[PDB]
């Protein structure tokens, strides 16, 4: 197959996405959800594993990471201390908010992943890290487990099984950098949220020095159907090393907003015609286009003509799938100022614990409130392209490849529109 | 946006705080929630609590929980300041936070910041005189394709215009609790031109189940 | 009020590469001598992980 997208209703995994039916224990469970979890729980860890490895799901929280590698190297025999699974419910990154509504939506279908999951590792407990701004979320999440845990799905003898499974939700308190995995053990435990050192990895030392994995909402949820419909169900759609189903999440300067499940290898410009209704003002309105948030640079129109939305069409197209969150800007729109705003973003969440990020966010963040305002010459850009180059790599956690990226993106796409504003600045103040 | 802190007849040490015995029970659930040896866990939800007794935190909860949790107040302060939702200063009742990042930018979310600013006659960071409330300017909030949105306590209020957010200070300068939700025609995260996907009704449970499961 | 010296030897420091270098030109010029001996750094055993144990007191209480 080569031609991909259109994804029928019938094998899209997030059914109520929308919220159209029950969210409840009932709703869900004439839906699929809790449908024969004692098998798969019988069948055991080694199947599980087997199934979520044969799928091809990479990590949905934004590296693509393969799924059943990372849940593969936890599986060890145990040296005394207990197993954590932990579910990072956080997504502080701007235009990404298809996880809240697979929390708000389907809870059952996140404790049904969490299940799963705590089998494939043979975890005694699972960690739920909500974020602290989504106090419904957290009561919806908490009303699903207390109906799950009374109906004996979880808890003692979890589903008929013998398996000893637990759920907790531990709320946030409004912070970007505890959606790092490190930093969100770190933050579990009562501490600041600053991230940690690889190695150790959380397969070895984890949260409470326990072994922990921390997996993502989207990859978590889509466990049990990948275990129950079968993993070359999964691997039937997209590319190699791209299989499966994405929630993109369009929003910015389009005419109608929204999330939308697709296939794992949808054109950019079939998505936003389709789903979004069109850039405001037409196609031709288009100025730029971020596909996956704050993290991943922007492209030009003329990149999302014919590029793919996956994870190896857009690292060759020098940026990142991410998250998969849409943010489209058409030409009524100042580069500059967004990019200075993102970069604001970055100064204001960011932990401050190792150097280069906490001094050259700032830094970049002044250098690029002067080219907005456009009191800068020629000579600093490629400069601040160096500053750039000083952060990524060099810091604990990816928050300076970050906010790096952006930066790069912007002078390597719009040095022109920055050199016109500057010398704009300069023949009228001067 | 002070780190530090300086003793106050407003703000000191001999600030009188104590829980209630429900919260005492409450803490005492958030306590058995997490491991042995390891209470330490607990200063993140039992301060936030703490916030719940008053909407804003004294130095006189983070030594309470501090006392009751058996670690040093050092690491309470740690908590409470690195952390942007804990209010250690008196906010008003109702916490307006709107969001001016960048996909909620687009949407013109500076609209809704001058619409408040010019109805409550105050500015970013100022509480109003009669304490009913405080607005300040926020980072994203994870609704970004309901943009532009504001958060009021801990209610979400969506795909805003002028008049709807005008319309929402009238209701609660009212007394009366506006529904958290988008006011435009859709509900949640649907287009607003119609139903593009999900329209089949749910198949059910048995469907696509593979053999030798 | 300057510091007024009468010793010749006051800034008088001298290099030798080994120990059995300065013993000879010391015993050489007939100088009463002390050697101290050299105090080389005991080596430790650094461990990041042990910072984040979970049955043991290397805890670190912040970071
Ligand atoms: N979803 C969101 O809200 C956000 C997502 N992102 C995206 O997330 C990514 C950055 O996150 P990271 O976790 O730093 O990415 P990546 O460097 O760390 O690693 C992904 C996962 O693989 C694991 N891993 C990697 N090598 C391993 C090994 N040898 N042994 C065991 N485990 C190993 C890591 O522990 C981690 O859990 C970027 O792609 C960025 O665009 C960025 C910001 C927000
Ligand atoms: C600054 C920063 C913030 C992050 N925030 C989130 C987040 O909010 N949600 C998430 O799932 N991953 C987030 N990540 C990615 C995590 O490091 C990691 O990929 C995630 O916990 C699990 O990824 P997985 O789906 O491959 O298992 C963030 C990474 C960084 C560097
Ligand atoms: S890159 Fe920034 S946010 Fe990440 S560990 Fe370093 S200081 Fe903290
Ligand atoms: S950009 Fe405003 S809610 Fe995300």
């Amino acid at each position: 197959k080569t031609s991909f997208g259109s994804l029928k209703d019938e094998d899209r995994i997030f059914t109520n996405l929308y919220g159209r039916h029950d969210w409840r224990l009932k709703g869900a469970q004439s839906r699929g959800d809790w449908y024969k979890t004692k098998e798969i729980l019988l069948k055991g860890p080694d199947w599980i594993l087997g199934e979520v490895k044969t799928s091809g799901l990479r990590g949905r929280g934004g590296a693509g990471f393969p799924t059943g590698l990372k849940w593969s190297f936890m599986n060890k025999p145990s040296d005394g201390r207990p197993k954590y699974l932990v579910v990072n419910a956080d997504e502080g990154e701007p235009g990404t908010c298809k996880d809240r509504e697979i929390i708000r939506h389907d809870p059952h279908k996140l404790v049904e992943g969490c299940l799963v999951g705590g089998r494939a590792m043979g975890a005694r407990a699972a960690y739920i890290y909500i974020r602290g701004e989504f106090y419904n979320e957290a009561s919806n999440l908490q009303v699903a487990i207390r109906e799950a845990y009374e109906a004996g799905l979880i808890g003692k003898n979890a589903c008929g099984s013998g398996y000893d499974f637990d759920v907790f939700v531990v709320r946030g308190a409004g912070a970007y950098i505890c959606g790092e995995e490190t930093a969100l053990i770190e933050s579990i435990e009562g501490k600041q949220g600053k991230p940690r050192l690889k190695p150790p990895f959380p397969a070895d030392v984890g949260v409470f020095g326990c072994p922990t994995t921390v997996a993502n909402v989207e990859t978590v949820a889509v466990s049990p159907t990948i275990c129950r419909r079968g993993g070359a169900w999964f691997a039937s759609f997209g590319r190699e090393r791209n299989s499966g189903t994405k929630l993109f999440n369009i929003s910015g300067h389009v005419n109608n907003p929204c999330t939308v499940e697709e296939e794992m290898s949808v054109p950019l410009k079939e998505l936003i015609e389709k789903h979004a209704g069109g850039v405001t003002g037409g196609w031709d309105n288009l100025l730029a286009v971020i596909p996956g948030g704050s993290s991943t640079p922007l492209i030009p129109k003329s990149v999302c003509e014919t590029v793919l939305m996956d994870f190896d069409a857009l690292i060759q197209a020098q940026t990142g799938l991410g998250t998969a969150a849409v943010i489209v800007m058409d030409r009524s729109t100042d580069i500059v100022k967004a990019i200075a705003r993102l970069i604001e973003f970055y100064k204001h969440e960011s932990c401050g614990q190792c150097t280069p990020c906490r001094e050259g966010v700032d830094w970049m963040n002044k250098v690029m409130a002067r080219f907005v305002r456009g009191d800068a010459r020629p000579a600093e850009i490629d400069s601040l392209w160096e500053i750039s180059k000083q952060i990524e790599g060099h810091t604990i956690c990816a928050l300076g490849d970050g906010a790096a990226w952006p930066v790069q993106g912007l002078i390597r796409h719009f040095r022109p529109e920055l050199e016109e504003r500057m010398q704009r600045f300069a023949q009228q103040h001067q | 946006a002070l780190f530090v802190h300086r003793d106050t007849p407003k703000n000191n040490p001999e600030t009188p705080f104590d829980f209630t015995p429900e919260n005492y029970k409450r803490i005492e659930a958030i306590v058995k929630n997490y491991p042995e040896g390891h209470k330490a866990a607990a200063v993140l939800p039992v301060l936030d609590l703490a916030q719940r007794q008053n909407g804003w935190l004294p130095i006189s909860a983070m030594n309470k929980v501090a006392e009751i949790l058996q670690v040093p107040p050092m690491r309470v302060y740690e908590v409470a300041t690195f952390y942007t939702m804990y209010n250690r200063k008196p906010v008003g009742k109702y916490h307006i936070q709107v969001c001016t990042t960048t996909p909620c930018m687009l949407r013109n979310s500076d609209s809704i910041l001058e619409a408040i600013q010019k109805k409550l006659g105050i500015k970013v960071g100022e509480t109003t005189p009669d304490k009913l409330f405080t607005l300040i300017e926020v980072e994203c909030l994870g609704a970004c394709v309901n943009a532009p949105m504001v958060q009021i306590n801990d209610n979400y209020y969506e795909d805003l215009t002028p008049k709807d957010i005008e319309e929402i200070i009238d209701e609660l300068k009212a007394g009366k609790i506006p529904k958290p939700g988008p006011r435009s025609g859709r509900f949640s995260c649907e287009p607003a031109g119609g139903l593009t996907s999900l329209t089949e009704p749910p198949k059910g449970p048995g469907f696509g189940v593979q053999a030798g499961l | 009020g300057w510091a007024s010296t009468a010793d010749p030897l006051s800034n008088l420091v001298l290099t030798f590469s080994t120990k059995e270098d300065a013993i000879a030109f010391a015993e050489k010029n007939g100088w009463s001598y002390d050697v101290e001996e050299r105090k080389v750094p005991k080596p430790k055993s650094k461990s990041y992980g042990a910072n984040f144990s979970w049955n043991k007191r290397t805890r670190v209480s912040t970071k």
